[PDB]
RNA sequence: GUAAGAGCCUCCUUGAUGAUGUCAUACUUAUG
RNA sequence: GGCCUCCGAACG
RNA sequence: GUGCUCGCUUCGGCAGCACAUAUACUAAACGAUACAGAGAAGAUUAGCAUGGCCCCUGCGCAAGGAUGACACGCAAAUUCGUGAAGCGU
C-alpha cells in the first residue's frame, strides 16, 4: 500500500487532467360444397324448412351465404363480424338469423334480404347459440358463454332475457328440447345438465366424471333418445327423460375424437347416425342395431362435422372438414 | 460459504467460553508417562 | 491408464494401475517407516491446525454470537496491479494505474439486506473410483438356493 | 481482492477512488450476495457499480461492470457465439445452476484476477473481434441518465443535479446503454447487429518483401486448393498465385484481401486482371 | 446398454473405458469389454482387455474364454505366449 | 409505525394496530386467516412494552400539556402506574415477570397504605411509585435483552423466511420410542445387508418386512 | 397461467431439463460424432399419429 | 359441522337389441 | 405472643 | 471566498498563512370468488414417525396448523421335451 497524501495529490492531477509521467346403405360423395372458404369452417347451418340454402361460417369472421341443394351453387356474401364467429344460429322461418363472435359480439343477420340484421355484444365470449323452440315469437334465444351460465337474451326488446348457472363449468352448447320445460346444457365441466331455462331454475345435473366435453349432442326426431359424442370418441346415447331412469339409450362406439367438437349426424330413418371422426374420415354408423355401419374416409383434412337430409326416406347426407366441405348421397 | 449468518437462537449463546486444563492433582500427562 | 484422472484431479487419488492389490514384500521394522516423522512435524501441524480451527472458529463463532464483532477495521487497501493485463491503446493511466481501496460503512439497525432461504440441497456428484478389491467365488447353486 | 474492473470502465485517470461494499445486492445471474464497488471514472460523470458476483463474473469471464466479450472488449453475445458454439447453462432452475457453478468453482484449482495475461495461441475469432473493437468507447457510457424532468421543463434544480438536460434519444431503436441491460445473455442485440455489419484464377499480393518468401505463399495458398503456378517479384515485392481452378483462387481471393498477414507483416492482395492484357 | 444402442456408439464404446477406469467388479468390465472387442477393434479390444486382465488379477473363464477367442481371431501365436502366462500367473492341472 | 411496520410487512388486514396497544379484528377474519393472524406472543409481548411505555408517555403528556394535572400526575403517577400498572395491557407475554414484579407492586401498595395512613387517605394520595418504577425498569433491563434478541431474531426471521429443514429431532414423549424403531431398523439393515457375501440385492428388502412384522408379533404375542 | 413452478417439475421445460454433466472420451473434443448422433437422434423422432 | 386447493377480478381393418309402474331390502342429508 | 402457599394468557 | 499579516508602494492594488475533493442502497406469496368437503382391510377417529424440487404460525434445538399438508406393485436373462415342413455331402 501506498501513502494516503500521495493518492490526494495523484486524485487532485486527475482532476485537472495532468498525465504527465515524469344389408346396410352405402352413401358416397355426391358432389362438393359451394364455393369455400380458406380458413376452418366456424359452423355448419342450413335452412330447417327449405334445407336447400346453407349458411357456412368460416374462421375467416366472414359470414357465408350458400345455396346448396339442386342446381348447385351457393347464395351471396354477408360481411359485418368483428371477429371469427364462435356459433351460429337462425329463426324458424330462416329471414332472421344469430351470430355468437368471438369477439364477445353476438350480432343477428338478416340473410334473404341480402344483408344481415344487427350487431350485438356480450358480457364474455358466448360459447352457444340457439334459436328459441316452441312458441313462434321466440323474443329470446337461448346462449351460453365463458361466463358458465346458460342465459337466454331477449333480443328484439331491445336487451336480453335471463341468466342462470347450471353449473360451474362454462357450458359448451345447450339445445332446448321440445317439452319447453327443460333445456339440455353440456358444459365444459363435463356434467351433462338439463335446465329449466324459462322459469330462472334450471332442472337437474348428471354425469360429471364421465361424457368428456361435449365434442357432438343431439336428439333423436322422435323425441324418444338424445344422443352425445364424448371426447374419448365414446358416443353415449341418452334415453331422453320423462321418467323415475329418466336418461340412458344405449352405447355407441367406434368413433374418433381428436378433441374439437363435431357436429352430429344421423339417417332419422329409424335406422343410422353418421358422424365425423377427429382423424377426418367419414363415421357411418348403424344406430337401431346397436351396432354402427362402416369407416369410410372422406375429408382429407380434419372433419368439422357433417349434416342430414330432411326426414322423408333415404336421400343423402352432407359432410364438412377444416378448410372445405364435401356432401355425400 | 460466506453466507447463512441471519438470526441466532437459544441454546447457542456463549457457553463454557474456558475450558479446563487437566491439573497436577488429577491427572499429570508426565505422571502418567512415568506412571507405575 | 490416465483416462481414470479424468474430471476434478489435484491430489490425493492413488489408484491408477493395480500395483497396489498386493502390498509390497513383508512387515519391517523402520524407524522412518514403522513409526512416524519428528516432533516438530506434530508441533507445526497442531500450531497450524490451532491457525486454520482459529480462524474458522473466529468467523463463525464470531457470527453465532452477535456480540456486534468490532467497529469496522483499517484496510486503506491501497492496490497497485495491471488492470486485468490489458494492454488496450495508448495508456489508461500511469504505470499500473493503481487505484485507493478502503473498507465499506458499517452495517444499520435494519438487519435484512439480501434474503433468499432457498433449497438447493446437494446436486454435485462425487467422483467414482475404482473397485480395487480381490473377486471372491459365487454361490452356485448350493450357496445362493440356500 | 477487488472486482474484475476492465480496462474500458476505469477511465482514463490514472488515480482512482473507489468503495467497496462487503454485502451489496443479489447478482443478477448467480443470485447470491457478494461485494459491490462503487468508482467514479469521470470528472462529472457519475459513480459505476458492478451487478455481478465472482461467481457470474467468473462464469461468463467478463468485466464486473461493462461486462464486455472475455478481454477481447467486444460485445458479449456475438464474440461467445463465435468462440465454438454457445458452451453455456443460464437458462432457468438457477438452484440446478447452483450446483454447477458452486462445483464449477469449487472444483476449479486454477484461477486469478490479474497475475496473468495473454499467453494464448492466436485464436479463430481474434481478427473478428479484433476488427469488431475499438480504442477505448468511453464516450457517453456512465454520466447521462436520461431524466424526463429536464424534457417536459418541471425539474426545478436543472443541470445542478445530475442527470444532463438534452440527454435522452429517439425512443426508436435499441438505446445502446439501457436496451442491453433490459436482458443479459438472451437477445441478439447490437452484438448481433454489428457482427453481420462487421462480416461484411490468378491472385495479385503486395508487401511481401525480404522476410517472405515464395514458399510461404505457395504453402498458404496450396491449402485452398491446386495452385497452377507462382510469380514471385521481389523488384516489386509482390508474388502472383496462379490456380488451376478458379474455385480456390475465388476462396483465397476473398479471404485473402486484406486479411493476409504472413511472419507478421500485413499484405494487400488484389484480384489478377484476367482480362487478356 | 442404452448407449451402446445409439448410432454413435462411440461415447459408448468411450464410456465403456470410463466404465474400465471405474469399478471394473470383474464382471460387466470382461463382459463389456467382451462385447466392445466384437463390435469392433479386434486388435486394439483384445490389447487393452488382455493388459486389464493382466493388471487386476488373474481370470479364469474370462481368460480361457479370452486367450480362445484371441486364438480364434487370427492367429494362435500371441495367444500361445498369453496362454504360457496367464497358466504361469495361476498353475493348475486344468 | 413499528407495528404498522410489522403488519405491513406481511399483508394481513385481519386486524388493526391501536395506539392504545390494542389490535383489533375489524373484518373478523377467521379460518385461514385466523391462523395467519396470531401475532399473540411476540407481538403481544411488543403490545405490552409499548402498553406500558406509550401509558406513562401519554400519562406524562397530559401531565405537562393540555389538562392540569401536578399533584394529580403524581397522584395518578404513582396509584395509577401501581393498580394500573399492574395490570394494564402486560398479562401473558410477562408471565413471571409481572407475576413476582405485580406481588413486588403489593409490596408498592403496602408500602403506599404505609406511608401514609394515620391522618387521612382516600384515593391516590401520591407516594410516588418511582422506586416501583424501577422496579419494572429492572423487569425491561432484564427482559429488555431477552425481547431484543426475540424481535432481533423474529424479526430477522420475518425478511429472511423459514429455512430449510433445521433437523431437531427426538423430541421424546412418544416420539423417542419411533426413533428406536427406526433406528433399530437401520442398523439391522446394514447387518443384514452383511449376513449374505453375495446373495441377492432386492431380497434383502423384503426381509424388513418378514422379520419386522415377525418381531411385532414374535414378542408381542405368545 | 402464473409461470412460478406449476403443477409440474419446477422451471422444467424438458430442454436440458436437469444437469447433463459432460463426457469427454480421451483429450479430445469429439464433432462430427456428435452431430452425427444428433442427425440420427433427429431421424429417430418423426411427426405421425399413434 | 371444516382444515386444504383451482382460474376468470399426400393412402385403411376381426359386426351380440329398445319404450308402458307399484311392495320386504341396501346407501347418501347440517329439516327432529 | 405473631407466622396467611393461593393468584393467567394463548394456542391446540 | 472569508479572516489575519502592511508581507510589498497607493483605503480598494499585489503577496503569504488558516479553512481543502461531499451524494449515491443519491432525485426523477397474499386479497376477492363458485365448488366440494376430508387416511390407517365393514363405521368412526387418537396420534407420533420417514425423505423433499411444499410451507406458514411460533423469540426459539419449545411447540402449533384434520395423524400442518405431499407421498401405488417392473426384474440387469434363460434352459430342456413333442409334432409337422424344407435341405443334406
Amino acid at each position: 500500500p501506498a501513502h494516503i497524501n500521495d493518492f490526494m495529490f495523484e486524485q487532485q492531477r486527475r482532476t485537472f487532467a495532468t498525465y504527465g509521467y515524469a344389408k346396410c346403405y352405402l352413401p358416397k360423395k355426391q358432389i362438393h360444397v359451394w364455393s369455400g372458404h380458406t380458413k376452418g369452417v366456424s359452423a355448419v347451418r342450413l335452412f330447417p324448412l327449405s334445407g336447400h340454402l346453407l349458411l357456412s361460417c368460416s374462421m375467416d369472421c366472414k359470414i357465408k351465404l350458400w345455396e346448396v341443394y339442386g342446381e348447385r351453387r351457393c347464395l351471396r356474401t354477408f360481411i359485418g363480424h368483428s371477429k371469427a364467429v364462435r356459433d351460429i344460429c337462425f329463426n324458424t322461418a330462416g329471414t332472421q338469423f344469430l351470430s355468437a363472435a368471438y369477439d364477445r359480439y353476438l350480432k343477428l343477420w338478416d340473410t334473404e334480404t341480402g344483408q344481415c340484421i344487427s350487431r350485438f355484444t356480450n358480457r364474455k365470449v358466448p360459447y352457444c347459440v340457439k334459436f328459441n323452440p316452441d312458441e313462434d315469437k321466440q323474443n329470446l334465444f337461448v346462449a351460453g358463454m365463458s361466463d358458465k351460465k346458460i342465459v337466454q337474451w331477449d333480443i328484439r326488446s331491445g336487451e336480453i332475457v335471463q341468466e342462470y348457472d347450471r353449473h360451474l363449468g362454462a357450458v359448451n352448447t345447450i339445445v332446448f328440447v321440445d317439452e319447453n320445460r327443460r333445456f339440455v346444457s353440456t358444459s365444459d365441466d363435463k356434467s351433462l345438465r338439463v335446465w329449466e331455462w324459462d322459469i330462472p331454475v334450471d332442472f337437474k345435473y348428471i354425469a360429471e366424471p364421465s361424457m368428456h366435453s361435449m365434442p357432438a349432442v343431439t336428439l333423436s326426431p322422435n323425441g324418444k333418445w338424445l344422443a352425445c359424442q364424448s371426447m374419448d370418441n365414446q358416443i353415449l346415447i341418452f334415453g331422453a327423460q320423462n321418467r323415475f331412469r329418466l336418461n340412458k339409450k344405449k352405447i355407441f362406439k367406434g368413433h374418433m375424437v381428436a378433441g374439437y367438437a363435431c357436429q352430429v349426424d344421423f339417417s332419422p330413418d329409424m335406422s343410422y347416425v353418421i358422424s365425423g371422426d377427429g382423424n377426418g374420415k367419414l363415421n357411418i354408423w348403424d344406430w337401431k342395431t346397436t351396432k354402427l355401419y362402416s369407416r369410410f374416409k372422406a375429408h382429407d383434412k380434419v372433419c368439422i362435422g357433417a349434416v342430414w337430409h330432411p326426414h322423408e326416406t333415404s336421400k343423402v347426407i352432407t359432410c364438412g372438414w377444416d378448410g372445405l366441405i364435401k356432401l355425400w348421397d | 460459504l460466506s453466507q447463512l449468518s441471519k438470526q441466532y437462537s437459544s441454546r447457542d449463546l456463549p457457553s463454557h467460553t474456558k475450558i479446563k486444563y487437566r491439573q497436577t492433582t488429577q491427572d499429570a500427562p508426565e505422571e502418567v508417562r512415568n506412571r507405575d | 491408464d490416465a483416462i481414470a484422472r479424468q474430471g476434478q484431479s489435484k491430489d490425493k487419488v492413488i489408484y491408477s494401475k493395480y500395483t497396489d492389490l498386493v502390498p509390497k514384500e513383508v512387515m519391517n521394522a523402520d524407524d522412518p517407516d514403522l513409526q512416524r516423522p519428528d516432533e516438530e512435524a506434530i508441533k507445526e501441524i497442531t500450531e497450524k491446525t490451532r491457525v486454520a480451527l482459529e480462524k474458522s472458529v473466529s468467523q463463525k463463532v464470531a457470527a453465532a454470537m452477535p456480540v456486534r464483532a468490532a467497529d469496522k477495521l483499517a484496510p486503506a487497501q491501497y492496490i497497485r496491479y495491471t488492470p486485468s493485463q490489458q494492454g488496450v491503446a495508448f495508456n489508461s493511466g500511469a504505470k499500473q494505474r493503481v487505484i485507493r481501496m478502503v473498507e465499506m460503512q458499517k452495517d444499520p439497525m435494519e438487519p435484512p439486506r439480501f434474503k433468499i432461504n432457498k433449497k438447493i440441497p446437494r446436486g454435485p456428484p462425487s467422483p467414482p473410483a475404482p473397485v480395487m478389491h480381490s473377486p471372491s467365488r459365487k454361490m452356485t447353486v448350493k450357496e445362493q438356493q440356500e | 481482492d477487488f472486482p474484475i474492473l476492465c480496462q474500458t470502465c476505469l477511465g482514463e485517470n490514472p488515480y482512482i477512488r473507489m468503495t467497496k461494499e462487503k454485502y451489496g445486492k443479489e447478482c443478477k445471474i448467480c443470485a447470491r450476495p457478494f461485494t459491490v464497488f462503487r468508482w467514479c471514472p469521470g470528472v462529472r460523470m457519475r459513480f459505476k457499480k458492478t451487478e455481478v458476483c465472482q461467481t457470474c463474473s467468473k462464469l461468463k469471464n467478463v468485466c464486473q461492470t461493462c461486462l464486455l466479450d472475455l478481454e477481447y472488449g467486444l460485445p458479449i453475445q456475438v464474440r461467445d457465439a463465435g468462440l465454438s458454439f454457445k458452451d453455456d447453462m443460464p437458462k432457468s432452475d438457477v438452484n440446478k445452476e447452483y450446483y454447477t457453478q458452486n462445483m464449477e468453482r469449487e472444483i476449479s484449482n486454477s484461477d486469478g484476477t490479474r497475475p496473468v495475461g495473454m499467453l494464448g495461441k492466436a485464436t479463430s475469432t481474434s481478427d473478428m473481434l479484433l476488427k469488431l473493437a475499438r480504442t477505448t468507447p468511453y464516450y457517453k457510457r456512465n454520466r447521462p441518465h436520461i431524466c424526463s424532468f429536464w424534457v417536459k421543463g418541471e425539474c426545478k434544480r436543472g443541470e445542478e443535479c445530475p442527470y444532463r438536460h438534452e440527454k435522452p434519444t429517439d425512443p426508436d431503436d435499441p438505446l445502446a446503454d439501457q436496451n442491453i441491460k433490459d436482458r443479459y445473455y438472451g437477445i441478439n442485440d447490437p452484438v448481433a447487429d454489428k457482427l453481420l455489419k462487421r462480416a461484411s484464377t490468378t491472385l495479385y499480393v503486395g508487401g511481401l518483401g525480404d522476410t517472405i518468401t515464395e514458399t510461404d505463399l505457395r504453402n498458404h495458398f496450396y491449402q485452398f486448393g491446386e495452385i497452377r503456378t507462382i510469380t514471385v517479384v521481389q523488384r516489386q515485392q509482390c508474388a502472383f498465385i496462379q490456380f488451376a481452378t478458379r474455385q480456390a483462387a475465388e476462396v483465397a481471393a476473398e479471404k485473402s484481401f486484406n486479411k493476409l498477414i504472413v511472419n507478421g507483416r500485413r499484405l494487400n492482395v488484389k484480384w489478377g486482371r484476367s482480362q487478356a492484357a | 446398454e442404452m448407449e451402446m444402442k445409439n448410432r454413435q456408439v462411440n461415447h459408448a464404446r468411450n464410456i465403456w473405458d470410463r466404465a474400465i477406469t471405474t469399478l471394473p467388479r470383474v464382471n460387466q468390465f470382461w463382459y463389456k469389454y467382451t462385447y466392445m472387442e466384437e463390435m469392433l477393434g479386434n486388435v486394439a479390444g483384445a490389447r487393452q482387455v488382455f493388459e486389464r486382465w493382466m493388471e487386476w488379477q488373474p481370470e479364469e473363464q474370462a481368460w480361457h474364454s479370452y486367450i480362445n477367442f484371441e486364438l480364434r481371431y487370427k492367429e494362435v501365436d500371441r495367444a500361445r505366449t498369453i496362454y504360457e502366462r496367464f497358466v504361469l500367473v495361476h498353475p493348475d492341472v486344468k | 409505525n413499528m407495528l404498522n411496520l410489522l403488519i405491513h410487512r406481511k399483508n394481513l388486514n385481519y386486524l388493526h394496530l391501536d395506539y392504545n396497544f390494542n389490535l383489533k379484528p375489524v373484518k373478523t377474519l377467521t379460518t385461514k386467516e385466523r391462523k395467519k393472524s396470531r401475532f399473540g406472543n411476540a407481538f403481544h409481548l411488543c403490545r405490552e412494552v409499548l402498553r406500558l411505555t406509550k401509558l406513562v408517555v401519554d400519562s406524562h403528556v397530559q401531565y405537562r400539556l393540555g389538562n392540569v394535572d401536578a399533584f394529580q400526575l403524581a397522584d395518578g403517577l404513582q396509584y395509577i402506574f401501581a393498580h394500573v400498572g399492574q395490570l394494564t395491557g402486560m398479562y401473558r407475554y410477562k408471565y413471571k415477570l409481572m407475576r413476582q414484579i405485580r406481588m413486588c407492586k403489593d409490596l408498592k401498595h403496602l408500602i403506599y397504605y404505609r406511608f401514609n395512613t394515620g391522618p387521612v387517605g382516600k384515593g391516590p394520595g401520591c407516594g410516588f411509585w418511582a422506586a416501583g418504577w424501577r422496579v419494572w425498569l429492572f423487569f425491561m433491563r432484564g427482559i429488555t435483552p431477552l425481547l431484543e434478541r426475540w424481535l432481533g431474531n423474529l424479526l430477522a426471521r420475518q425478511f429472511e423466511g423459514r429455512h430449510s429443514k433445521g433437523v431437531a429431532k427426538t423430541v421424546t414423549k412418544q416420539r423417542v420410542e419411533s426413533h428406536f424403531d427406526l433406528e433399530l431398523r437401520a442398523a439391522v439393515m446394514h447387518d443384514i445387508l452383511d449376513m449374505m457375501p453375495e446373495g441377492i440385492k432386492q431380497n434383502k428388502a423384503r426381509t424388513i418386512l418378514q422379520h419386522l412384522s415377525e418381531a411385532w408379533r414374535c414378542w408381542k404375542a405368545n | 397461467r402464473k409461470r412460478k413452478r406449476g403443477v409440474d417439475y419446477n422451471a422444467e421445460i424438458p430442454f436440458e431439463k436437469k444437469p447433463a454433466l459432460g463426457f469427454y472420451d480421451t483429450s479430445e473434443e469429439n464433432y462430427q460424432a456428435l452431430d452425427a448422433d444428433f442427425r440420427k437422434l433427429r431421424q429417430q423422432d418423426l411427426d405421425g399419429e399413434l
